[PDB]
């Protein structure tokens, strides 16, 4: 139901968190390893509280990662109760989107090339449309094929 | 159970581990259990107590307990007195009927009478002056409402033409967007969340009260 | 429900899913897959079947069942035959012979 | 003027029926009477003018959730610090440390554990934790319920309180194409040349034919909007296959008119002839007529439309607060690092 | 003392039999609908 | 590793319940990640 720019912006918006926590407490400049500290950490924090993970060594002291957290906890809850509620959406699969009527159909009375009602040819079903008189300009349309 | 979070250990034995897996997808059954009858306490079935569209069976159907009084001495009485199909209800409608207007509205409206019959135009109205009533979607046995003059009155083609014209330049959309207020409510299932503060607070009266009652377990703790 | 007889002998014997003989006439039909109309000898059974057999065990006397074959409307005479006259033969269904 | 209303002047058709909307025209060249049934100008598709859906998830809030949240974070924090994390008299710093992290405590139970941080040691503070995570998730059902529920109900796009909007002034203002357009030399034509001059000019150059290739151009996608009269809307709507357009609203249209006959010279009959219309009602020709000619397929309380999700605008709308809660935390930090 | 009247009035044959009348200018039918109840709780303490 | 890893995912499917503890190495963590994913879908999947 959604595009995958939107997955796309999710995990955008991972990365503006992850950087978020980087450029909060200060630390040094560093492209010179292949793994680091706080950028790994930093991740696993965002996965932590987006994923609803729990690992235990510690909290977040600072404010500006508590609020940041809270926002982004509650973020993760409206995304998974929101996709909870399109999939019981998409559950409730309510749609009939077809029908007879009931007992008489309104399509039967009005010609139609295109949805011949078709039926036995040379049985009681001729005498009852004979004896009749109400429904007698269908006959001739329903007489052939 | 409740869903708590510590963090000091974990059990080792597996009596312990089968138990409390069985136990946490108790926990899951019971509050799949309860947000499934939420959910279904939400839409409700209601689907009863309704209407039939454009002919009700219950008009047809003679009834002393529901009395179908309608206005009395009015077009209603001329609609059901040059008709033919529904004879059989022109005896029984024909009398206890009130002969005012203000008097059956006020009627339907403050226990009195069970039904009545009488034209959406002025329960259009009533019911979108007043927020007491509200109107269906289809309009069976329509009519006309014209302007009638004398037959030696030259002056009915010039008024004609006046009319024509206030439909044509839209004095009329004028008229009826000045004189028909869209108020609020449209269906008996549209809108579920306009209350919302007052199922929680039944709630949260009760964890007042399990303040109270832990202000009682701390009465026990220092004594 | 008609079914061939199997091999040359009489009706094929079985049972139901419930635990019930279930019994079979002899029948002797047409066939639709031959462009003639042979005397084919069948086996019929169903509902009208049974009927036919609790009728014919509760009152003394014998019947013997033949399968019909195309003509089953009355017989409208409406196709113009020839400019003459016509006499009911059909309608009811009872009286052929 | 020409056509088949001259063929009442030619004094070769005494009365004439079809499609003849009352107006001034046809009251102006002949004569008129009682139309039998009632008709107007429509437009196809229903009335939205392009308008996204609104966000649903901020709905259930109502600016009350947060609010009462607060109040409730307040007073739980505060009669929850008033209790047990203070026991020893001591100064200001004191409280705040166990406020700090009580709101976080408090703020991780809500959101479905997310961190457990730490615990205390008093058995009450985890009764107290017990309570008020059985508020969470109650809170949480009653929150997957409440969404889901209001996300079963009607939410596409809405009717609005505006039929002369935009698009009958100035054609320059939606940057997507919207074409629209009707069939030519009617009183469709006539009526909206003399009321909009500007629909008229931007009009003439989507002109229609008939009414398959009208059906064809919306089925397709060559045409946006439809005007045309409210019967062949009905019947054309009526009889859809698969039921997806549908007319503005459920059956307010605007202009209200029918149609009617025309005669020659008012001589003959003509005044009974309208009595026999008056025999009509009289006789409920109407509701059998109605439900065998104009009849149609898609008469199922077309009420409510639901399909699948639009353009997660919501969840948009959303990612916007959460870029207003990052620029708060910037300005914070800006405060933080003035100090 | 009458001339015209104003007031929507319905248009029959006994009425329009013996008065000529123009061409009505709304079309609205008669309904029987009267109100609608919506069961629901106000304080709603769970349990029932 | 076993009798531990099994109580943690039974512990990650029926929501947290108890958050025990977590490893060192980055994989084993993705993985709980996306055992979590899994693990909230199948619960929406059930509730609905
Ligand atoms: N009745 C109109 C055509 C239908 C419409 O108004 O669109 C005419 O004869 O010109």
């Amino acid at each position: 139901p959604f595009q995958s720019t939107l997955w796309l912006l999710v995990g955008l918006s991972v990365h503006v968190v992850a950087v978020m926590l980087y450029l909060l407490d200060r630390f040094s400049p560093f492209g010179r390893f292949e793994d680091a500290l706080t950028l790994s950490s930093a991740m696993w924090f965002s996965w932590r509280v987006l994923l609803n993970s729990g690992l235990g060594e510690g909290a977040p002291r600072s404010f500006s990662a508590r609020i940041l957290g809270m926002v982004w906890a509650g973020f993760a809850m409206i995304i998974v109760a929101s996709y909870t509620a399109n999939l019981a959406a998409f559950l409730v699969l309510r749609r009939p989107e077809e029908r007879i009527t009931g007992i008489n159909d309104p399509r039967l009375r009005n010609p139609s090339d295109k949805f011949i009602y078709a039926t036995v040819k040379q049985s009681s079903v001729d005498i009852y449309f004979r004896r009749q008189v109400e429904l007698s300009t269908m006959y001739r349309h329903m007489e052939k094929h | 159970l409740l869903n708590s979070g510590l963090g000091e250990g974990a059990p080792r034995s597996f009596s312990a581990r089968i138990l409390g897996m069985v136990w946490a997808g108790f926990a899951m059954i019971i509050v799949a259990s309860y947000t499934a009858n939420l959910a279904a306490f939400l839409v409700l079935r209601r689907p009863e107590e309704r209407i039939t569209g454009i002919n009700d069976p219950r008009l047809r159907n003679p009834s002393d307990k529901f009395i179908y009084a309608t206005v009395k001495q009015s077009s209603v009485d001329i609609y059901f007195r040059r008709q033919v199909e529904l004879s059989t209800m022109y005896r029984h409608m024909e009398k206890h009927n009130y002969e005012s207007a203000a008097e059956a509205i006020q009627a339907v409206r403050d226990n009195k009478l069970h039904a009545f019959i009488w034209d959406s135009a002025v329960l259009e109205f009533e019911a979108s002056q007043k927020c007491d009533l509200v109107t269906t979607g289809e309009l069976f046995f329509r009519s006309g409402f014209g302007i009638g003059m004398r037959k030696d009155s030259p002056w009915k083609q010039e008024v004609s033409l006046n009319i024509l014209k206030s439909h044509e330049n839209g004095f009329m959309e004028e008229l009826d967007k000045t004189w028909v207020r869209y108020q609020e409510c449209d269906s008996r299932s549209n809108a579920p969340a306009t209350l919302t503060f007052e199922n929680m607070a039944g709630v949260f009266m009760l964890v007042a009260g399990g303040i109270v009652a832990g202000i009682f377990l701390i009465f026990i703790e220092i004594a | 429900y008609v079914r061939p007889t199997t091999s040359d002998g009489t009706c094929r014997e079985e049972y139901t899913i419930n635990g019930d003989p279930i019994k079979k006439v002899i029948c002797n039909g047409p066939d639709e897959t031959i462009p003639g109309r042979p005397t084919v000898p069948q086996c019929c059974y169903g509902f009208c079947v049974d009927l036919l057999i609790k009728l014919a065990r509760e009152m003394d006397f014998t019947y013997e069942v033949h399968l019909v074959a195309d003509g089953k409307f009355g017989t409208q005479e409406r196709v113009n035959n020839s400019n003459a006259a016509a006499w009911n033969g059909m309608m009811g269904e009872l009286l052929s012979g | 003027w020409n056509g088949m209303i001259g063929e009442v002047v030619t004094k070769r058709a005494y009365m004439a029926v079809g499609s003849l909307t009352i107006n001034e025209e046809r009251s102006e060249v002949v004569d008129f009477s009682v139309p039998f049934i009632e008709t107007g100008i429509s437009v196809m598709v229903s009335r939205s003018n392009g308008t996204v859906s609104p966000s649903a998830f901020l709905e259930p809030f109502s600016a009350d959730v947060w609010v009462m949240m607060f109040v409730m974070l307040l007073i739980v924090s505060a009669v929850a610090v008033f209790v047990f994390e203070y026991f020893s008299p001591v100064g200001y710093n004191g409280p705040s440390f166990t406020i700090g992290k009580a709101i976080w405590l408090l703020w991780g139970l809500v959101f479905n554990n997310s961190l457990p941080v730490q615990n205390p040691k008093g058995t009450t503070s985890k009764i107290m934790v017990s309570v008020w995570a059985f508020f969470a998730v109650i809170f949480l059902a009653s929150y997957t319920a409440n969404l889901a529920a209001f996300m079963i109900q009607r939410r596409y796009v809405d009717q609005v309180s505006g039929l002369s909007d935009k698009k009958f002034q100035r054609p320059n203002d939606f940057s997507p194409a919207f074409r629209f357009g009707t069939v030519p030399n009617g009183s469709t034509e006539r009526n909206i040349r003399n009321n909009y001059l500007e629909m008229h000019s931007y009009m003439v150059k989507f002109n229609q034919r008939s009414v398959q290739d009208a059906l064809l151009s919306l089925k397709s996608g060559k045409l946006d909007a439809f005007i045309y009269d409210a019967a062949v809307l009905n019947y054309m709507a009526g009889r859809d296959e698969g039921c997806k357009l549908v007319t503005i609203g459920s059956g307010k249209v605007f202009a209200t008119t029918g149609y009617g006959i025309a005669i020659q010279k008012d001589s003959g009959w003509k005044r009974q002839v309208d009595l026999a219309i008056l025999q009509l009602f009289g006789d409920g020709e109407m509701e059998e007529l109605e439900a065998l000619w104009l009849t149609g397929i898609c008469h199922n309380e077309k009420n409510e439309v639901m399909s699948s999700q639009l353009d997660i605008d919501n969840m948009a709308g959303v990612f916007y607060m959460l870029a207003a809660a990052m620029a708060l935390s910037l300005i914070t930090f800006i405060m933080e690092h003035l100090f | 003392q009458a001339d015209m009247i104003v007031a929507p009035l319905t248009i029959n044959n006994e009425r329009a039999q013996y008065i000529e009348f123009s061409k009505p200018f709304k079309y609205q039918g008669l309904t029987i609908l009267v109100k609608k109840e919506i069961p629901r709780s106000t304080l709603d303490s769970f349990m029932q």
